[PDB]
RNA sequence: CGGAAGGGCACCACCAGGAGUGGAGCCUGCGGCUUAAUUUGACCAACACGGGAAACCUCACCCGGCCCGGACACGGACAGGAUUGACAGAUUGAUAGCUCUUUCUCGAUUCCGUGGGUGGUGGUGCAUGGCCGUUCUUAGUUGGUGGAGCGAUUUGUCUGGUUAAUUCCGAUAACGAACGAGACUCUGGCAUGCUAACUAGUUACGCGACCCCGGUCGGCGUAACUUCUUAGAGGGACAAGUGGCGUUCAGCCACCCGAGAUUGAGCAAUAACAGGUCUGUGAUGCCCUUAGAUGUCCGGGGCUGCACGCGCGCUACACUGACUGGCUCAGCGUGUGCCUACCCUACGCCGGCAGGCGCGGGUAACCCGUUGAACCCCAUUCGUGAUGGGGAUCGGGGAUUGCAAUUAUUCCCCAUGAACGAGGAAUUCCCAGUAAGUGCGGGUCAUAAGCUUGCGUUGAUUAAGUCCCUGCCCUUUGUACACA
């Protein structure tokens, strides 16, 4: 059947090149220094990094919402 | 169908110390009645042993609202291959 | 008994447990010429007598798949485990018995014979 | 002591069989034992129209299930009614023991 | 969340809740003394029931 | 097969009747109109049928939006990511991240293309199976041996009598048979004879209450029994007997004795239909869709729409009635569910009311329940007025169920107060505990009967016959038909 309204085109999630990389911060020596925030949660408790938006940390895994 | 390694390591195990699982043709179903320690809904239950099936491992017989699968020899050669288990072990179905 | 269903749908459903083991094991042993199935119920043991022709058919490699049938039975109807047992007995004269020459005229026409 | 043991089954003869045969070994053994007891005849009438669907002309069914419940009081040791009750059984009748 | 309402609705009654337990069908069933199935299903397995036409 | 002839049967035909329908309103179904859809099958043997009493689902149609629940095989895409989810903010209908910016994640299950599947209440019942309906629940059908015919075939299977019956007698080139019918099973009848009964009773005994020794108690306990109740084996009725008709055979009528001198239903067949079901199905061939889905899920609409016609039903048109109080009697059944989330109700409070709040009984001859049903019976009001008949239309308010009632689910109160003066042509069902009147169970159910399947109460007139009408069967005849 013919169509009026053309049809809404699914998302296409962009892919991002060594994403990891992108968490610390690179220094010469043994020492680790971590950029962003790690959600203090249960499940996700010291491993999980979140995210960092323009205004808010957020947590997809415990839907956890950092405002400032 | 996105089962995750969870439920299909439970569906394997059950699958290889019982010989047989049923399955009632529900996809509506919560949960699995017959292994309800972990979550492993009815609907992954259906579509794994349907792969099993597909790929000559597993026999599907129905009797009104359920499905019976029979795992053959060279589906217990492959999960117990998959699983990493030794020879010497054998199903419920096997032994006395 | 903790339910305590009441005889009258207790009887309706024992029924319906058996039409539905009789139609399960019609499509399981088709080739093995089944006609028909008889529960012996009893407390704490369920003998279920299977009458087929080709015994030894049915009963496959060392009770292989007689074993499965009980765990299939098992699983499905929620019995205690171990509380039933499948046997398997051979209809003397099976020639009279419609059922099974009727399975056996149905696998002779699709044979390919005329 | 005061023990009551009821049988359900869908064949008369059958069931008059096994109560027969239960106050006979009362009897072999000497107990004391109420006559056997005839419950009103359970008839589950259902009604249903013979055609798959709905053209002809409107013919309906009569399928009715009977269903017979006679009990026994007898006064024995439960040993004594386990060891009776054991056997000579039909696998057509369900068997109900109560103490009280 | 698709599953939030993918069979989000109630079951709880209606034609949709129960069904023909050999049809899986919604119409002409019989739930009486506990049958839940069809018409159809019934005339069928009447005989292995115990259901006899004495009169 | 006949648009020819002769016999036979049938309250789905008639005689006599009864109750009706068609006359009015309303419930429901069909056609038509209209509409995005007001989806669809069915059109004697369609039309209260699809057990189809649809707010959600059922739903198959339409208006929009998600998921893949596209197994498996082959070639790419990379543990320097294949790719699922994601509250904020916009958008929508929904907190569908379905989509647009912004990144955190899940842990080889996937994803990208190709074969191959898979699903479908999608089409095809004019391919089908099974089931069912109809012919026809009428009574018809077929061998063996034996006569006739060259043979296909025919007699048996019939001139008549009788029967519900090709059911029998009886003539007879036929004799013996078989299926059907019949027989049989279930159901109601009655047995003071048998077996039995605290999950049923009865009779007596003893207390308790009440009235002037006696009377009542479904008030409480116990010595006998199964008459009443329940359910098992048997009995019992067979045209057995008498008088008549009838070859004196079959069979029919009347009657005495008698629980009955025709209780009803089930299965019901060599055969046929291009009757219905592909929307009962994990029964199914072929075709079609298969990711912008005819698969599935969600929100909403519709299946009810109304200038009209038709069918199945309810209410009534009133004095044998309506209204208000009193008295009084049953049996059919069901009742806490596998998934299943939903049972039947006693009792005490609130209230006029539907209904709400609490502890109890019941998986049942145990509790509702001695099923205190109606009709009907008794006593007042109405006074021939479309009147206190009638309850259509309609407003306001009060409750229950459901996620949700608007197109008012259902229930209750006040009020508004339509047609209908017994209904033309035509036409339906029926003959004994029958019709009709009346109410009560089950199916549908979260809510529910104005349908159906059964049961109970009261309970009659006509009539023991026919082919006049209508059909349908047998025989005779005709045929250039024989996929008839
Ligand atoms: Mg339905
Ligand atoms: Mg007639
Ligand atoms: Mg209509
Ligand atoms: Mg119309
Ligand atoms: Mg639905
Ligand atoms: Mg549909
Ligand atoms: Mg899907
Ligand atoms: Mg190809
Ligand atoms: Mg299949
Ligand atoms: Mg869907
Ligand atoms: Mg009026
Ligand atoms: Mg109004
Ligand atoms: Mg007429
Ligand atoms: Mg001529
Ligand atoms: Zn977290
Ligand atoms: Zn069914």
């Amino acid at each position: 059947k013919s169509y009026t309204t053309p049809k809404k085109n699914k998302h296409k999630r962009k892919k991002v090149k060594l994403a990891v990389l992108k968490y610390y911060k690179v220094d010469e020596n043994g020492k680790i220094s971590r950029l962003r925030r790690e959600c203090p949660s249960d499940e996700c408790g010291a491993g999980v990094f979140m995210a960092s938006h323009f205004d808010r940390h957020y947590c997809g895994k415990c839907c956890l919402t950092y405002c400032f | 169908m996105l089962m995750p390694k969870k439920n299909r390591i439970a569906i394997y195990e059950l699958l290889f110390k019982e010989g047989v699982m049923v399955a009632k043709k529900d996809v509506h179903m919560p949960k699995h009645p017959e292994l309800a320690d972990k979550n492993v809904p009815n609907l992954h239950v259906m579509k794994a042993m349907q792969s099993l099936k597909s790929r000559g491992y597993v026999k599907e017989q129905f009797a009104w609202r359920h499905f019976y699968w029979y795992l053959t020899n060279e589906g217990i050669q492959y999960l117990r291959d998959y699983l990493h288990l030794p020879p010497e072990i054998v199903p419920a179905t096997l032994r006395r | 008994m903790a339910v305590q269903i009441s005889k009258k749908r207790k009887f309706v459903a024992d029924g319906i447990f058996k039409a539905e083991l009789n139609e399960f094991l019609t499509r399981e042993l088709a080739e093995d010429g089944y006609s028909g199935v008889e529960v012996r119920v009893t407390p704490t043991r369920t003998e279920i007598i299977i009458l087929a022709t080709r015994t030894q058919n049915v009963l496959g490699e060392k009770g292989r798949r007689i074993r499965e049938l009980t765990a299939v039975v098992q699983k499905r109807f929620g019995f205690p485990e171990g509380s039933v047992e499948l046997y398997a007995e051979k209809v003397a004269t099976r020639g009279l018995c419609a059922i099974a020459q009727a399975e056996s005229l149905r696998y002779k026409l699709l044979g390919g014979l005329a | 002591h005061r023990i009551r043991i009821t049988l359900t089954s869908r064949n008369v003869k059958s069931l008059e069989k096994v109560c027969a045969d239960l106050i006979r070994g009362a009897k072999e053994k000497n107990l004391k034992v109420k006559g056997p007891v005839r419950m009103p005849t359970k008839t589950l009438r259902i009604t249903t129209r013979k055609t798959p669907c709905g053209e002809g002309s409107k013919t309906w069914d009569r399928f009715q299930m009977r269903i017979h419940k006679r009990l026994i009081d007898l006064h024995s040791p439960s040993e004594i009614v386990k060891q009776i009750t054991s056997i000579s059984i039909e696998p057509g009748v369900e068997v109900e023991v109560t103490i009280a | 969340g698709h599953q939030q309402l993918y069979w989000s609705h109630p079951r709880k009654f209606g034609q949709g809740s129960r069904s023909c337990r050999v049809c899986s069908n919604r119409h002409g069933l019989i739930r009486k003394y506990g049958l839940n199935m069809c018409r159809q299903c019934f005339r069928q397995y009447a005989k292995d029931i115990g259901f006899i036409k004495l009169d």
